[PDB]
């Protein structure tokens, strides 16, 4: 157990620290378009 | 292991929502003053940005006073508080049995997550006047003194009040352990699903407790809520209601429960802090004006539903600590005028050797004769009268001689009965063994036996009845009375045994 | 007391009471717009060094301050409502927080004409065509008549996506919160 | 008129009307709940806002809900159809038997009878209980006070007083359960249904229960005694008849008042009680009086906190009590039922100007003989019966006979003893005791009198058991 | 199902770090 | 960042920020002070202000002084380089021996170990003190407490526990004096140098010291407890060691909180204590528990104002202890030092499963006899001893013998009584009390049992007393 607990609790931190530096890429347009679509859906479902 | 964490990631809820929101104006001492939240219900769960919770307790005209469910080190003036729309609620069900949950029903046991399906509020109302039906069944606590002189029926609030370290939690834990024999048997009309709310204790104490319960294999039917000393004031003010809702689930599901708050004089202190910091007007001893409404709306959920609402039940054993027998303080009288009894514990009795240190003079139960089995009723009526006669002339005990043979008889009977009531720790006894012992005690089959030896006799007798005449005990138990045949058989066993010892 | 017309928004404190009084008194006589104009004017007129210096010293007899305010309000030729309000603030001694009043009153008039506050915090710099689509979609949240007053803000502290505030309604689709949410869920 | 909530601080709501405020004590209905939430104004804070005390749980209230002003203080149904029913403070039935169909309504906040109305002659209420009507006579429109704890026959005495008053004086009763445990509330309901004072079948009930439970917010445990007072004021005024009014308990009335006062922020008084303790008690104890239309007697249970008879609550109550009835446990072991103690039970009207010279001389003689016997009890216990002459043994025999004769068989208590209920009128009690004191029955065995009505039945019992 | 950018980014990174074990 | 002081009321400084506010509990450095002045944030008053409690005197503070946000709570040195080094509330040496050269800093405001980490084992500890080892055995690695008013013997008893266990203990130790005399501060320092537990030449010291002695401002007495607690928490977690943590007093912590609560704008609770007494004590007394990572044996000397055990401070602290050893002044004025009250004292490991039938029944016999003696004292005061029964005088004589036998001459009390220190192994205490209760010494005088170690010394003293008769 102890080894597995250590392994997973390190895996999580390692990968999240990789992600918090992977997001710095140039995918901005996709995110903005997705968020505007989310606005579409929220406005539609907000009334 | 990564093959396992990707279903951890998949099993999420990434969606967003259009939610309301206010911004903190102030924070400190554990009290946020959110500004905004124009549509926030009183007593509602809001969430701060950093991740904490809060319960928007004090809706003032311009700001809402929220109480953080944790260290506010993570909160700053400017943070965002997003409301959730939900009054405080907690999980329930039979998935909790055997777990340890915190005030909000989150497993603090490791040991996996809670798999409950149904949730339930914490601020429900008690059942009305029509749902209830009179208290009739007994709750065998397994303690000789409690179970014969100050009985406890199912559906009855029974304060356990006493000074520090007199054995209050010990009485509650003996009660919890005793229910094993019922919760292993067959009938579902005698199974008690104990609950134990631990307020203000330190996690070492709750850990030792759960260790006792696991050793006695008494967790398979116990829940153990815990708002321990380090958990912010709101999580101690709120644990008793979480416990009482986990118990109300059973009660209204045609089952029988039992909930032990320990202490309530620390929920009251936590609420006093919450109020004084919100700036609500104080009162006597600085408690707000709600410190009666607080408890009353709690200890009035302990009901005994009728047979049209299911037949369920929910006992309650609030533990109260009194500062040196000051039963007149604010909280002791607030909680003594709500409940149906009191099991007073005293430290003069605990060190004279009368353990459990119950003080039958002050302890009363307001159901009384009811909430006993006909067998224990027959025995305990005479025992109660004999002890009452003893107490009023125990003052002469230090003399004894130089007195009439009648009072000498009274003392020589009261002493034996007092020594019979002494009990061990975590050694509860089925009702029929209690009846056997107290029958051997109240019918005079010890008056000629020196007090110092009574305890020996007691234990010996039990071992000589448990392993020999289980048929007689079963006869007493299955029909809870002493038919003349059973009476004479008991007389013969007692007499012949005493003869050979 | 006399019935008074409540504002659309409620502001609280001293400025709240004074702004509510002025707004209700102006709604009667329908002088709201010119009242706001005069309020903006007194804004600056109370920031000149001599005025802002003599209206902080507490050793200038109160009547002296009231009379100086009256004289100044003759030269600026304010409406009776605004002159009376300046006076009122003067002799109650609460002119030290005049800027709080007018500011509140502005918030009381903005909502009156229906310009709901908004805000769009972005992961980083943003185009202006994107701002065009943003405005054209946020207008989908208003009621029938309201107007949008969007104050954009750049924020690299967040990771991605955006945070949109509209009045109170707060929608958070910043990748940062998604990351912490996922880590929470799978922990 | 519709105001809006603007604050919800605990159980104290604050509502902001605009068009026109409601005068203090008006009841407001909170719109948008499912359970009827009723607020009651308590102050005006200026700016068209009123601070209301809520009569039910205030979780789920939203700043801005609509609060609709009813117009008059909390109003309740007060017909004769409120008999045998249970109803909470605001007049809503909680017996699960349907609406309380009545044509009248009464506001619970009505001022006390004016000075001209008050009746100037102090009468005596014949309860039909020997000990009560002899040593501690109950006065019409007087605030009796019933001491003693549980296990000593207090509920039975309440039911017996209800029955006896309903038979003798033909007057109904009420029962305002200030802070009444839900369990004990249900038990009392079913006890009355058994004994027959309440009757679910024919509409011939003699009690109008009113319960402000122990869990209802404090603002709705202070205003429950007022609900009882209004239900009984209807019978006094609109039907001109005597009435009982049991307020169990009258310490929880002051407790509820104190909690409300603290919530409204008022400075606490002497011992933490509200600054208005005396007037709060007065404006409720002053409607319990005998006008010319009728009268409202009242038997109020009293808890004395920490046995402090100086405590401001039992010191403010005793300024109104016109009697006392100290139920005791020590007299229940002997089996003398009712357990009413004869030497503690006081009464302000036990004066020969009111009861009459015969009544007073008889009662004082009984008290003196019982005191002398209590004293001789000590000598007998210490030294022995030998130590006493016959000049004392005769008083001892008479005292034992009197202690026996005070016990009475109640009608409602038929389930226990089987004996028949005896409603011995006042004259018969006086004659019986005046004769037992005159030695006229010094030969009959004591058990001749034990649990009998008049003295003649005691004679008959002696004859029966002597053969 | 395919819309989520950062969620499936976490998933891809976990697959990559899974293969890294061995 | 950098803010400004806007108000200085008593020992509470309100600082206004224009940049981002510092979170609660951060440390702020006031600029332009000869001696480092460190405030801690404790509120956010709104309007971009904060209110802070100062850890040093607020003399010379000028409205407008610039204040630098540190960034993280008060951080102090820790490691084996703080052994034998006295420290302030903010971990800066006060022994005039130069900086504390360490590698790891720790922040004093941490979290408690969670339920999944608690350790459920408990086994007796031998302090070599008759009364303590008999009626209130001390669990190893379990919170302990020494109640009792002023002048009963709390400090002497802690001196004894140090003297014995510290040296007889392998792992490190920490003494975190909170708000007690400074004279005792250097008395402890010199005594420990003499014993050698602290060495000023080599790195062989075993005890770290922390001092917030009562001349410091209240802001710096509510936190020195947390400094000592942080040092010991490091020696438990990171060093995987066994730690002894001595605190004295730990009522000055709640008192120093009470002193500043009112200025922070808080309604005052029951007896003038701050409204947040219970939780402020809980968030501290639950970083001291033993866990699965290491063991801390924590001995705390708890004052008791006016010997009132019902006061909110001790009344609350009673819930945070395993063994409570309530010293009494009624028993200290009979010359029975240590003053322990054999009836108020309690322990969690006083169950026969953890001490065995012999020890448990010896102790319960002792308690029964002492209580029966108290019951008789009510009678001896009217009659007089002569008119008693004949079986009673036996019980009174036995109770007096036991009561005298529970006293003991301490190694640090050689200067008070002039006696020689005594230790008593547990088995011998049990033997002696068994014999006394059984009556095997019923012939000896009572003054034979006063201030003696094992029972054999009692018989020798009885001889030497009868010789000079
Ligand atoms: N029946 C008994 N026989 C012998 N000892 C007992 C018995 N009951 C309790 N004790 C002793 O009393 C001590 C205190 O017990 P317990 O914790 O139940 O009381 P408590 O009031 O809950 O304590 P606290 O108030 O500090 O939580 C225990 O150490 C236990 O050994
Ligand atoms: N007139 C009476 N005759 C015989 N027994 C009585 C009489 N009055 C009361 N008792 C006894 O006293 C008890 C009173 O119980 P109850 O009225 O239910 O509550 P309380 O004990 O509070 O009065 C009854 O159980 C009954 O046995
Ligand atoms: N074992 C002992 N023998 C003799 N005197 C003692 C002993 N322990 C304490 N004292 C007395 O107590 C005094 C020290 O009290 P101290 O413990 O410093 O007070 P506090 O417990 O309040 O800190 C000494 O002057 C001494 O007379
Ligand atoms: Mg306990
Ligand atoms: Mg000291």
């Amino acid at each position: 157990n102890m080894m597995r607990q250590k392994e997973q609790e390190h895996m999580i931190n390692w990968v999240e620290k990789r992600v918090v530096q992977s997001i710095s890429a140039q995918q901005e347009k996709e995110t903005i378009a997705k968020c505007i679509a989310d606005l579409k859906l929220l406005s539609k479902k907000a009334q | 292991v990564s093959s396992i964490l990707e279903e951890r990631i998949l099993g999420a809820d990434t969606s967003v929502d259009l939610e309301e929101t206010g911004r903190v104006l102030s924070i400190g001492d554990g009290i946020a003053r959110v500004h905004g939240l124009r549509n926030v219900q009183a007593e509602e769960m809001v969430e701060f940005s950093s991740g904490l919770k809060g319960m928007s307790l004090n809706l003032e005209p311009d700001n809402v006073g929220v109480v953080v469910f944790g260290n506010d080190k993570l909160i700053k003036e400017g943070d965002i508080v997003k409301r959730t729309g939900a009054i405080v609620d907690v999980p329930v069900g039979e998935e909790l049995l055997g777990r340890v949950v915190d005030a909000l029903g989150n497993a603090i046991d490791g040991k996996g997550p809670i798999g409950s399906k149904a949730r339930r509020r914490v601020g429900l109302k008690a059942p009305g006047i029509i749902p209830r039906i009179s208290v009739r069944e007994p709750m065998q606590t397994g303690i000789k003194a409690v179970d014969s002189l100050v009985p406890i029926g199912r559906g009855q609030r029974e304060l356990i009040i006493g000074d520090r370290q007199t054995g209050k939690t010990s009485i509650a834990i003996d009660t919890i352990i005793n229910q094993k024999r019922f919760n292993d048997g067959t009938d579902e009309k005698k199974k008690l699903y104990c609950i134990y709310v631990a307020i203000g204790q330190k996690r070492s104490t709750v850990a030792q407790l759960v260790k006792r319960l696991t050793d006695a294999d008494a967790m398979k039917y116990t829940i153990v809520v815990s708002a321990t000393a380090s958990d912010a004031a709101p999580l101690q003010y709120l644990a008793p209601y979480s416990g009482c809702s986990m118990g109300e689930y059973f009660r209204d599901n045609g089952k029988h429960a039992l909930i032990i708050y320990d202490d309530l004089s620390k929920q009251a202190v936590a609420y006093r802090q919450m109020s004084l910091l919100l700036r609500r007007p104080p009162g006597r001893e600085a408690y707000p004006g709600d410190v009666f409404y607080l408890h009353s709306r709690l200890l009035e959920r302990a009901a005994k539903m009728n047979d049209a609402f299911g037949g369920g039940s929910l006992t309650a054993l609030p533990v109260i600590e009194t500062q040196a027998g000051d039963v007149s303080a604010y909280i002791p009288t607030n909680v003594i005028s709500i409940t149906d009894g009191q099991i007073f514990l005293e430290t003069e009795l605990f060190y004279k050797g009368i353990r459990p240190a119950i003080n039958v003079g002050l302890s009363v139960s307001r159901v009384g004769s009811a909430a006993q089995t006909r067998a224990m009723k027959q025995v305990a009526g005479t025992m109660k009268l004999e002890l009452a006669q003893y107490r009023e002339v125990a003052a002469f005990a230090q003399f004894g001689s130089d007195l009439d043979a009648a009072t000498q008889q009274l003392l020589s009977r009261g002493v034996r009965l007092t020594e019979l009531l002494k009990q061990g720790q975590y050694s509860p006894m089925a009702i029929e063994e209690q009846v056997a012992v107290i029958y051997a005690g109240v019918r005079g089959y010890l008056d000629k036996l020196e007090p110092s030896k009574i305890t020996k006799f007691e234990n010996a007798f039990l071992s000589h009845v448990i392993s020999q005449h289980q048929a007689l005990l079963g006869k007493i138990r299955t029909d809870g009375k002493i038919s003349e045949e059973s009476d004479a058989k008991l007389k013969e066993i007692v007499t012949n045994f005493l003869a050979g010892f | 007391f006399a019935k008074l017309v409540r504002p659309p928004v409620q502001i609280y404190g001293i400025e709240g009471r004074y702004a509510t009084a002025l707004y209700s008194a102006a709604s009667k006589q329908n002088k709201l717009e010119q009242v706001e104009k005069e309020l903006l004017r007194v804004g600056q007129i109370l920031k000149e060094p001599k005025m802002a210096a003599s209206l902080l010293n507490p050793y200038v007899k109160r009547s002296v301050k009231v009379k100086s305010l009256s004289d100044m309000t003759a030269k600026e030729k304010f409406s009776p409502l605004t002159s009376n309000l300046i006076n009122l603030l003067a002799e109650n001694g609460r002119l030290t927080n005049t800027p709080a009043v007018i500011s509140a009153f502005s918030t009381m008039m903005s909502v009156h004409r229906g310009e709901v506050p908004c805000t769009v915090t972005t992961a980083s710099a943003l185009d202006e065509a994107t701002l065009t689509e943003l405005k054209t979609v946020l207008k989908s949240f208003l009621s029938k008549g309201q107007v949008l007053k969007l104050e954009v803000k750049i924020d690299p502290s967040i990771m991605g996506g955006m945070i949109v505030r509209i009045g109170e309604k707060y929608v958070d689709m910043s990748a940062k919160t998604k990351i912490q949410k996922l880590s929470r869920a799978m922990r | 008129t519709t105001g809006r909530i603007v604050a919800v601080i605990g159980a104290v709501v604050d509502v902001q009307f605009d068009e026109g405020l409601p005068p203090i004590l008006n009841a407001l209905e909170v719109q948008g709940r499912e359970t009827r939430l009723v607020l009651e104004v308590a102050q005006h804070l200026g700016e068209s806002t009123v601070r209301t005390i809520a009569m039910d749980g205030t979780e789920g209230l939203v700043r801005g809900q609509k609060v609709l002003d009813s117009g008059a203080p909390i109003r309740i149904p007060v017909g004769p159809e409120t008999l045998g029913r249970i109803m909470n403070v605001i007049g809503e039935p909680i017996d699960e038997r349907g609406p309380i169909k009545t044509k009248q309504f009464a506001a619970i906040h009505a001022e006390a009878p004016e000075f001209v109305e008050m009746s100037v002659e102090q009468e005596i209420l014949v309860t039909g209980i020997k000990v009560v009507d002899l040593l501690a006579p109950y006065a019409k429109g007087g605030k009796i006070g019933l001491f003693g704890g549980a296990g000593v026959g207090k509920t039975v005495l309440i039911m017996e007083l209800i029955n006896n008053v309903a038979k003798a004086h033909g007057g109904y009763s009420v029962f305002a359960g200030v802070g009444e445990r839900t369990r004990e509330g249900n038990d009392l309901y079913h006890e009355m249904i058994e004994s027959g004072v309440i009757n679910l079948k024919d509409a011939t009930s003699k009690v109008a229960l009113v319960y402000g439970q122990m869990n209802e917010p404090p603002g709705a445990r202070a205003r429950v005694a007022l609900t009882g007072l209004t239900v009984a004021e209807y019978f006094r005024d609109q039907e001109g008849q005597d009435v009982l009014l049991f307020i169990d308990n009258i310490f929880r009335f002051t407790q509820a008042g104190s909690e409300v006062s603290a919530l409204l922020g008022r400075i606490p008084s002497a011992v933490g009680y509200q600054p208005t303790l005396a007037t709060d008690m007065g404006t409720m104890q002053e409607r319990i009086t005998t006008t010319k239309k009728g009268s409202i007697t009242s038997v109020q249970a009293i808890y004395v906190p920490a046995d402090d008879l100086t405590d401001p609550a039992p010191a403010t109550t005793f300024a109104h009590l016109d009697a006392t009835t100290v139920l005791s446990r020590a007299i229940a072991e002997l089996g003398i039922y009712p357990a009413v103690d004869p030497l503690d039970s006081t009464s302000r009207i036990m004066d020969p100007n009111i009861v009459g010279s015969e009544h007073y001389d008889v009662a004082r003689g009984v008290q003196k003989i019982l005191q002398d016997y209590k004293s001789l009890q000590d000598i007998i216990a210490i030294l022995g019966m030998d130590e006493l002459s016959e000049e004392d043994k005769l008083t001892v025999s008479r005292a034992r006979k009197i202690q026996r004769f005070l016990s009475q068989p109640f009608q409602v208590a038929e389930v226990f003893t089987g004996h028949l209920g005896k409603l011995v009128p006042l004259k018969e009690t006086i004659k019986g005791f005046q004769q037992i004191l005159a030695g006229e029955y010094d030969h009959l065995p004591e058990q001749a009198f034990y649990m009998v009505g008049p003295i003649e039945e005691a004679v008959a019992k002696a004859d029966k058991l002597a053969e | 199902d395919p819309v989520q950018k950062l969620f499936v980014d976490k998933i891809r990174e976990y697959r990559t770090k899974r293969q890294t074990s061995g």
